[PDB]
């Protein structure tokens, strides 16, 4: 893995084209996330 | 040391996690190539991931970040999709879970949109889809996502396409 930009603990990817997109985030240390919920699902075919 | 505890569909905790999952679906610019074509999910199960060691490792780092950022961890709950979710829940996140070619450098990527993380369940770009049918839009095969507690601290803002 790379390092966070100096003086920062993560990167926020702000959408600047797709008006409906929410943000995405990057951490560079695995200790900064804890996998709280495991969700099992299917995608549903649209009607 | 990981145990998985099933949440009942009647539990408020199940319901608030399901709502975050469902309400953050969006359309993707690939028309569904990577993740499939869908507007919603059939949620089959939600399990709480309990591992004392991994929790302590998280809270230890959270405190370090917090103390570097005016007592503010800037903690979020975010989605993560990966072919390695089973390793993650047992061994935690580490460098092997990083997206080397991601747009913001080699690191571990999380999304607010559940449907964005869904694009990575079978690998980068959806890889070759489900193991059974080789279908990125498989409606039969059971998929897994993680809903994670993530410490952002001071986050670098990258404006982007
Ligand atoms: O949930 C995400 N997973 C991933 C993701 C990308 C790559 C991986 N890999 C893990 C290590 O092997 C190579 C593939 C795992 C997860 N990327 C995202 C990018 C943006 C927003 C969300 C995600
Ligand atoms: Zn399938």
């Amino acid at each position: 893995m790379a390092h966070s930009p100096p003086g920062h603990h993560s990167v926020t990817g702000r959408p600047s084209v797709n008006g409906l997109a929410l943000a995405e985030y990057v951490i560079y240390r695995g200790e900064q996330a804890y996998p709280e919920y495991l969700i099992t699902y299917q995608i549903m075919r649209p009607e | 040391g990981t145990i998985l505890i099933d949440l009942s569909p009647d539990d408020k905790e199940f319901q608030s996690v399901e709502e975050e999952m469902q309400s953050t679906v969006r359309e993707h610019r690939d028309g569904g190539h990577a993740g499939g074509i869908f507007n919603r999910y059939n949620i089959l199960k939600i399990q709480k991931v309990c591992n004392k060691k991994l929790w302590e490792r998280y809270t230890h780092r959270r405190k370090e970040v917090s103390e570097e950022n005016h007592n503010h961890a800037n903690e979020r709950m975010l989605f993560h999709g990966s072919p390695f979710v089973n390793a993650i829940i047992h061994k935690g996140f580490d460098e092997r879970h990083a997206y080397i070619g991601g747009m913001f450098g080699a690191g571990i990527y999380f999304a607010e949109n559940s449907s964005k993380s869904n694009q990575y369940v079978y690998g980068i770009g959806g890889g070759t889809g489900c193991p059974v049918h080789k279908d990125r839009s498989c409606y039969i095969c059971h998929r897994q996502l993680l809903f994670c507690r993530v410490t952002l601290g001071k986050s670098f803002l990258q404006f982007s396409a």
